[PDB]
């Protein structure tokens, strides 16, 4: 392989581009819920699958900015929509894009200390109600808990379930 | 047929067909159906969804093991056509189901085969 870096990240709310004032992203961490199963004829558990775990995008702004400020506790979840925007590098000079179309509750607003010499930074975090991770212009990651869709390669994993109960 | 034109005395209809003699089988075969349509009136909106035929089996096993409870019918079966429930029938709307049953047979014609015999004439008339 070559060797790839992320070099640079944007942020979309809804949009708006926020190209001059988000220092960090952090897309939603991916955790399957695993119960380490331990049972009858055997030494060790194997930890099976029990569906995912919640998932909450953070990041910061360090200016005022309303266009983002104006998206926390309203009335209609998942009505936070964002692009999570991300420029890999590669040592041959190949960026790859990865953008992850998120959506959900603007669930926290932190305001950090304000000192005054020091960087006041706005942290936030939604509660993400909608993931798309694109790697290359190309669907890695689709998790929509309501209708029920885990696409890993484009390849829903929850067909299984979808016929079993029914939906 | 008696006391003063007493009794209804026949109940063969007037097939050509031993399979539908009896008005009993004519009338049970078109009130088990009017039992049944009315009663699953919610089948003809109720646009198909993924347990649609699921829900009309269970539902008309219901609505016949109320049949079988008092007596109209004996051991139904009731299940989706495999066979002919395509896509392009759903398409268009149709789904197909399978009602088998049995009827009640009517005691036409009970018979006597009477006897009459010297067995018991030395159990009783003797000494003892």
């Amino acid at each position: 392989m070559i060797p790839q870096t992320l070099t640079n990240t944007n942020l979309f709310i809804d949009g708006v581009s926020f190209a001059g004032d988000v220092p960090s992203l952090t897309l939603p961490k991916l955790a399957v819920k695993t119960e380490q199963y331990r049972a009858g004829g055997m030494d060790a558990p194997v930890s099976i699958d029990m569906g995912l775990e919640a998932m909450e995008a953070k990041f910061s702004t360090n200016g005022a900015r309303r266009e983002a400020l104006n998206f926390f506790g309203l009335a209609d979840q998942s009505a936070f929509n964002g692009v999570f925007r991300g420029s890999f590098k590669g040592q041959k000079g190949a960026s790859v894009p990865v953008v992850a179309t998120l959506r959900g509750l603007l669930k926290e607003v932190d305001p950090g200390d304000w000192k005054a010499g020091e960087k006041a930074e706005f942290k936030y975090a939604v509660a993400v109600s909608y993931y798309k991770l694109e790697v290359d212009g190309r669907e890695v990651y689709e998790i929509d808990p309501v209708n029920g869709v885990r696409a890993i390669n484009g390849v829903d994993q929850l067909a299984g379930m979808r016929n079993d109960l029914g939906l | 047929i008696r006391d003063d034109g007493y009794r209804l005395w026949g109940n063969r209809t007037l097939s050509s067909d031993s399979k539908w003699a009896f008005v009993t089988r004519v009338r049970t075969m078109d009130l088990v159906m009017d039992a049944i349509l009315a009663g699953h009136k919610w089948a003809v909106d109720r646009g198909i969804t993924k347990t649609y035929v699921k829900d009309v089996t269970e539902g008309l096993r219901a609505f016949m093991r109320d049949l079988k409870n008092q007596g109209a019918v004996i051991n139904f079966e009731v299940y989706a056509d495999p066979d002919l429930n395509s896509a392009s029938q759903l398409a268009q709307g149709k789904v197909y189901w399978n009602i088998r049953f049995t009827d009640v047979p009517p005691a036409e014609n009970p018979n006597f085969r009477v006897e009459v015999t010297d067995q018991w004439l030395t159990e009783v008339l003797d000494v003892a």
